[PDB]
C-alpha cells in the first residue's frame, strides 16, 4: 500500500482489534480506509479504520502481522478506501482479502466497497449457468446473476458440488467464444489450510486454474480477513461483470464468515442480539449477495452468480444466519445427511431445495426434459406390496441416474435423461442404470457388434452437443436419428450385456460384477 | 539476536489471574512471557504471559501459576520472547508442565534447544499433496475409518471403554510402523489420572527410565489455573513440530481434552473482561481452535496425526465446542459399551464411524470396495437380527442363512488382542499389515473361509492366527469327541 501522512501511534491492542491516539497537529485519518502501522523499520501490518472518536482516537481492525503489532508504534495512513489486484493476470493465483498473493507447493484495481446495481441497471436471468449434475440442471436450474443458496449439514457435499460446478465449466470455456466464458471465483472463508490446498491442486488437474482464482482466509488468519473475504471475491467478479463477462462466485462458507464478524462485533462492545450476533449480521450478507447480479444490456450484459454455502446444525433452517440467507438469495439446493449416508451423492433434497427463476434460466433443450421430469418424480414420491406402473419403474432410474462424483457434460447427461423420459431404461433394471449409462457415453454398442448405420447422431462426437442446445432433441433433425441410438443400445445391452445376470452364481464372477457396477457410480 | 531481553517492569493491578505490568522503556510485544523475579514468600515461580496492551507503557497478562502473595509495584523482568518450551529426543520419557519445566524429579532434561509456544500455523504451500493412509496396524481402523497422515482424529467413548487403551495401542504401532514417538497433552485432565498413564506405559515399556523412550507427557491439570490449562495444549504441540519439521518424521499428538483447551480459554476470556457469544463461551471460539488445530496437520516435512478425545457438554451435539471442533476432524472413531461387553475389543461400534479418507481416490480400489461390504454386510446383519428374534433362525431364507454366517465372523474378525493389553487378554499382540487386513476380510466376503468356525477368527489378527488357531480347534475338538466316543 501507499503510505502518505503519519496519523498517529498505536494505544492499545486486543487481539485483532486496537485504537490510536493522533500524533502532535491530529492530522484525523479518513473512514474506511487502510492504515499501515510500523511494526518494524522494514516491515507493515495494514488495518481498517472503523471508529473515529471525538477524542481524535481512532479504531483499528487488525489484518496482517498482528503478533508483531505493539503499543506505541507509529502509524502511517493511505488516505484511500480498500482496492485490491484485479483482472486476468490474478486467475490461477491464490490471493488475500488484502491483495497479497499465497505462494503454493510444488492490472488495474477495484473498490472492495462498492454499491451494488439499481433497479434499471440489472435484467431479467436469461443465460443458463451449468453446474453439471442432471439432478440441479433439470429440478434446480442456475441462472447468470442469480444467486443460489447451498445449504446442509457437514459433509452433505456443499463444497464438492460448488467445486465441480467450476471444474464442468473447463469444458465449455475451452470450445466456446471467451466473451461467454465462466470465469470462476472460490472464496474460503475461515476453512482449513489443507483443504484449501487439495481444491488447488483438483482445480489444477482439471485445468479449472486458468479459468479461477482463489480467494483465502483460513482458520489460522484473523477474524478481519474472515469477515473481508468474500467482499474482495465480489470484487473481483464485478470487474468481469462491469466489462461485459460472466463470471462465478463461490463463498465457503458465510456460516464461518457471520461468526468471524460477530467476533469483531463483540470485541468491540456492539449490542449482541440473537444467538449472539450483533444487530447488522443481516446487512453484512445483504450487500455482499446483492452486489451479485445480471445487468442490462446498456451495461454489458455481463453477471455474477453467486453460490453462497451456509452450513446447518442437525438440518435446522430456524437459525439465525440460515434464515437471514435464505431469505436474501433466489432459493436454495438442501443438501440431506440421510440422503448422503442413504446413497444419493450428491445429496440433492428435490422436495426442499428450490430455484426461483428456474423455467428462464434453462436451456431450451434442457427445458424439454426437465418438465416431464417434475410430474413423473412427484408422482413417484407420492406412490412410494410393490405394484408397479410406468411412473414407477421410470421414476426409480432417475433417481440412480443422479447419483454421480464428477459433473456430467450437457450431451452426455440430457441424452442419458431423454432415453429414462421416453421409457428406453425400462427392461433394464435398476442396478444396471449406471452400467448402461457408461456404455453409451464412452462405448457404443451399435459400432461394437455391426448394427450401427447412423448418418451423423453418435456419442464419440462431443461436438453435437451445441446443436442439441440449439434445436432440441424433440425436433425433425435429431429425433429419428437419437430413437436409433437408443434403440440399438437398449436391444443390444439387453441380448448381450444384461444376459450375464441371470449367469453369473459364483464367488469370483459376483465379486468382479460388484467391482465393475461401484466404479461405474463415479463416471457418469 | 535478541532485544527487549531483560527488559524490566513493575506490577501495575492484579484482580485474579489476570495481571497488569507497567514498563518503563515500553511494553514488550504480545504473547510474551514474563518471568516475577521479585520475592521468596512463594513455594513457586510466577510467570505471566501478555495478552493484551492498554497504552505505551502498560500490559495485561495472564498468570501460569496462582497469584497469591502478589503485591503492588512488584519487580517483573521478560524472557525474551513467548513461553519456551524444550524439543527433541532428550524429552522422550520425561513429564512437563505448560511452561517446559520438569514434574518427574529424575534431574535435568538434556534439552540442546527452545522452541515458542505460539507458533504459525503451515502455510498453503508446506501441505501435502498426498492425502497418505497412516496405517495403525488394527483392523477395524485401518479397514472402516483408516486415519491419514495429517489428520485430526476423534475418539468417542464412555468411561471404562477402552480410550486409554487404544492411545497405549498407537503409541506402540506408530513406533512400530514408522517408528514415531508420541506426545500426551493432558489438557485439564485429573491429576490421579495421570499416574495411571504414567504407570501403565512404565509397566508396557514405552516410556522406559533406563533404556529407549518413545513418548512425551505434557500435563496440565484440573489444580492448574486457567492460563496453564489453556495453553498447555500448544506446548505438547510445540514438541511434536519439532519431531514433525526438524527431524522428518511420523507422529502422533494425544489431547485428552479438547473440550478443556475451549473451556480454559472461556474462563480467560470472562476475566478478561470480553463478552460471550452463543451459550457463554468466549467470541474468538472458532478461532482458538483454528489457531491450534491448524497447525495439527501433515507437512511436506513430516506430518503430526493427532487423535483427541472431545468432550460433548450435557450430551449436546449442537453445543458450540464439539460443533465447531467437528469441521476439522477428519475420523471418527465410536467407541460402545454394549460392543465391550459383549466381548469384542476394541469396542469400536463400525456403523457411528467414519472417515473422510474412506474414498476411493486417496486409498486403493480394492481397500474401498471390501470395506464397503463389510459395512454393507453388518447393516444387513442388523436388520436380519430383528428378524431372528420375532421369527426364528431357522424361518430365514438359504442365502440370507449364509451372510448371517459370514456376518457373525465379520463381527469377531473386527477384535483385535492389542499388544499393550498382554495383561488383560493374556495373549500376544498382534499387528496386523494394511495388505493382511484387506486379503483376508475380502476372501471372507468371498466365501473362501465359509468351513472355518466362528471363534477362530475371535481375538486374532491376520488370516494365518485364524488358520493356525483353527488348526488348534481341530485339533483339540478331535481329542475331546474320541473321550466321549468311549466312556
Ligand atoms: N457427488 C459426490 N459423490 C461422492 N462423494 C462425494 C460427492 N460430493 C462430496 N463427496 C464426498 O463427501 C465428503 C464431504 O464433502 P464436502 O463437499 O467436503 O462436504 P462439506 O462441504 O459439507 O464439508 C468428501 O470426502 C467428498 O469427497
Ligand atoms: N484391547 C483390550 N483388551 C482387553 N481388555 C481391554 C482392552 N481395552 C480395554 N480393556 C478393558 O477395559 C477396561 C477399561 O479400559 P480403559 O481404556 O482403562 O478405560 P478408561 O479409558 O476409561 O481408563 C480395562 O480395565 C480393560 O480390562
Ligand atoms: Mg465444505
Amino acid at each position: 500500500f501507499k503510505t502518505t501522512e503519519m496519523i498517529g501511534y498505536v494505544h492499545s491492542i486486543d487481539g485483532t482489534i486496537a485504537t490510536l491516539i493522533p500524533a502532535p497537529g491530529n492530522p484525523g485519518v479518513a473512514y474506511n480506509t487502510i492504515i499501515q502501522i510500523q511494526v518494524s523499520p522494514t516491515t507493515f501490518a495494514a488495518g481498517l479504520v472503523f471508529n473515529l472518536e471525538k477524542d481524535g482516537r481512532i479504531g483499528i481492525i487488525l489484518m496482517d502481522n498482528i503478533t508483531e503489532v505493539q503499543s506505541g508504534q507509529k502509524v502511517m495512513a493511505t488516505g484511500q478506501l480498500l482496492h485490491i489486484p484485479v483482472g486476468a493476470g490474478v486467475l490461477g493465483k491464490v490471493v488475500n482479502p488484502l491483495g497479497h498473493e499465497v505462494p503454493v507447493g510444488l492490472s488495474t484495481l477495484g473498490k472492495v466497497d462498492t454499491g451494488a446495481p439499481n433497479i434499471v441497471s440489472r435484467s431479467p436471468v436469461n443465460y443458463n449457468l451449468l453446474t453439471g449434475f442432471k439432478a440441479v440442471d433439470t429440478m434446480i436450474p442456475i441462472g447468470r446473476g442469480q444467486r443460489e443458496l447451498i445449504v446442509g449439514d457437514r459433509q452433505t457435499g456443499k463444497t464438492s458440488i460448488a467445486v465441480s460446478t467450476i471444474i464442468n465449466q473447463v469444458r465449455i470455456n475451452q470450445q466456446i467464444l471467451s466473451k461467454n466464458a465462466v470465469i470462476s471465483i472460490y472464496v474460503s472463508i475461515g476453512q482449513r489450510c489443507s483443504n484449501v490446498a487439495r481444491i488447488h491442486r483438483l482445480l489444477q488437474s482439471y485445468g479449472a486454474l486458468r479459468y479461477t482464482t482463489v480467494m483465502a482466509a483460513t482458520a489460522a488468519e484473523p477474524a478481519g480477513l474472515q469477515y473481508l473475504a468474500p467482499y474482495a471475491g465480489v470484487t473481483m467478479g464485478e470487474y468481469f461483470m462491469n466489462r461485459g463477462r460472466h463470471c462465478l462466485c463461490v463463498y465457503d462458507d458465510l456460516s464461518k464468515q457471520a461468526v468471524a464478524y460477530r467476533q469483531i462485533s463483540l470485541l468491540l462492545r456492539r449490542p449482541p442480539g440473537r444467538e449472539a450476533y450483533p444487530g447488522d449480521v443481516f446487512y453484512l450478507h445483504s450487500r455482499l449477495l446483492e452486489r451479485a447480479a445480471m445487468l442490462s444490456p446498456g451495461k454489458g450484459g455481463g453477471s455474477v452468480t453467486a453460490l453462497p454455502i451456509v452450513e446447518t446444525l442437525s438440518n435446522d433452517v430456524t437459525a439465525y444466519i440460515v434464515t437471514n440467507v435464505i431469505s436474501i438469495t433466489d432459493g436454495q439446493i438442501y443438501l440431506d445427511t440421510k440422503l448422503f449416508t442413504g446413497g444419493q451423492r450428491p445429496a440433492v433434497n428435490i422436495g426442499l431445495s428450490v430455484s426461483r427463476v428456474g423455467s428462464s434460466a434453462q436451456n431450451a433443450a434442457m427445458k424439454g426434459v426437465a418438465g416431464k421430469l417434475k410430474g413423473i418424480l412427484a408422482e413417484y414420491r407420492k406412490l412410494a406390496q410393490q405394484v408397479q406402473t410406468i411412473p414407477m419403474i421410470r421414476g426409480a432410474r432417475f433417481v440412480a441416474l443422479f447419483n454421480q462424483k464428477q459433473p456430467s457434460y450437457f450431451m452426455n447427461a440430457i441424452v442419458s435423461l431423454y432415453a429414462c423420459l421416453n421409457g428406453y431404461l425400462d427392461d433394464v433394471k435398476v442396478q444396471y442404470v449406471k452400467f448402461y449409462e457408461y456404455l453409451l457415453v464412452h462405448r457404443d454398442l451399435g459400432i461394437m457388434y455391426g448394427t450401427a448405420k447412423n448418418k451423423f447422431f453418435y456419442m464419440y462426437v462431443q461436438e453435437l452437443n451445441y446443436l442439441i442446445r440449439f434445436f432440441t432433441l424433440n425436433s425433425p433433425i435429431l429425433h429419428g436419428e437419437l430413437e436409433e441410438m437408443l434403440k440399438q443400445h437398449t436391444h443390444l445391452f439387453l441380448q448381450h450385456y444384461q444376459s450375464k445376470m441371470n449367469a453369473i452364481k459364483s464367488e469370483k464372477d459376483v465379486k468382479a460384477l460388484k467391482n465393475l457396477l461401484y466404479s461405474c457410480k463415479r463416471a457418469v | 539476536v535478541a532485544d527487549h531481553k531483560g527488559r524490566v517492569g513493575h506490577v501495575s493491578q492484579v484482580i485474579g489471574a489476570v495481571v497488569d505490568v507497567h514498563f518503563a522503556d515500553g511494553v514488550p510485544p504480545v504473547l510474551t512471557a514474563l518471568d516475577v523475579v521479585d520475592k521468596l514468600g512463594r513455594d513457586e515461580p510466577l510467570t505471566l504471559e501478555i495478552v493484551q496492551h492498554l497504552d505505551a507503557h502498560t500490559g495485561r497478562c495472564i498468570a501460569m501459576q496462582t497469584t497469591d502473595l502478589l503485591k503492588l509495584k512488584a519487580k517483573v523482568v521478560s524472557t525474551g520472547g513467548n513461553i519456551s518450551v524444550p524439543v527433541g529426543r532428550e524429552t522422550l520419557g520425561r513429564i512437563f508442565n505448560v511452561l517446559g519445566d520438569a514434574i518427574d524429579q529424575r534431574g535435568p532434561v538434556g534439552e540442546k534447544l527452545r522452541m515458542p509456544i505460539h507458533a504459525v500455523a503451515p502455510k498453503l504451500a508446506d501441505q501435502a499433496a498426498e492425502d497418505a493412509v497412516l496405517t495403525t496396524g488394527i483392523k477395524v481402523i485401518d479397514l472402516i475409518l483408516p486415519y491419514c497422515k495429517g489428520g485430526k482424529i476423534g475418539l468417542f467413548g464412555g468411561a471404562g471403554v477402552g480410550k486409554t487403551v487404544i492411545i497405549m495401542e498407537l503409541i506402540n504401532n506408530v513406533a512400530k510402523g514408522h517408528g514415531g514417538f508420541s506426545v500426551f497433552a493432558g489438557v485439564g485432565e485429573r491429576t490421579r489420572e495421570g499416574t495411571d498413564l504414567y504407570l501403565e506405559m512404565m509397566q508396557s515399556k514405552v516410556i522406559d527410565l533406563k533404556g529407549e523412550s518413545k513418548c512425551v507427557l505434557v500435563y496440565g491439570q484440573m489444580n492448574e489455573p486457567p492460563g496453564a490449562r489453556a495453553r498447555v495444549a500448544q506446548s505438547a504441540l510445540t514438541m511434536a513440530e519439532y519431531f514433525r519439521d526438524v527431524e522428518g518424521q511420523d507422529v502422533l499428538l494425544f489431547i485428552d481434552n479438547i473440550f478443556r483447551f475451549t473451556q480454559a480459554n472461556s474462563e480467560v476470556s470472562a476475566l478478561l473482561g470480553r463478552i460471550p457469544a452463543a451459550v457463554g463461551y468466549q467470541p474468538t471460539l472458532a478461532e482458538d481452535l483454528g489457531q491450534l488445530q491448524e497447525r495439527i496437520t501433515s507437512t511436506t516435512k513430516g506430518s503430526i496425526t493427532s487423535v483427541q478425545a472431545v468432550y460433548v457438554p450435557a450430551d449436546d451435539i449442537t453445543d458450540p465446542a464439539p460443533a465447531t471442533t467437528f469441521s476439522h476432524l477428519d475420523a471418527t472413531t465410536v467407541l460402545d459399551r454394549a460392543v465391550a461387553e459383549s466381548g469384542i475389543y476394541p469396542a469400536v461400534n463400525p456403523l457411528e464411524c467414519a472417515s473422510r479418507i474412506m474414498d476411493p481416490d486417496v486409498i486403493s480400489v480394492d481397500h474401498y470396495n471390501v470395506a464397503q461390504d463389510v459395512v454393507q454386510m453388518l447393516t444387513k446383519y442388523r436388520e436380519l437380527q430383528d428378524i431372528i428374534a420375532v421369527l426364528g433362525i431357522d424361518e430365514l431364507s438359504e442365502e440370507d442363512k449364509l451372510i448371517v454366517d459370514r456376518a457373525r465372523k465379520l463381527v469377531k474378525f473386527l477384535s483385535q488382542p492389542f499388544q499393550v493389553a498382554e495383561v488383560f487378554t493374556g495373549m500376544t499382540g498382534h499387528y496386523v499389515q494394511l495388505d493382511d487386513t484387506i486379503d483376508s476380510f475380502s476372501g471372507l466376503l468371498m466365501g473362501t473361509y465359509d468351513q472355518v468356525p466362528e471363534m477362530a477368527f475371535y481375538m486374532v489378527g491376520g488370516i494365518n492366527s485364524v488358520l493356525e488357531k483353527a488348526k488348534k480347534m481341530a485339533e483339540e475338538a478331535a481329542e475331546l469327541e474320541k473321550m466321549r466316543r468311549a466312556r
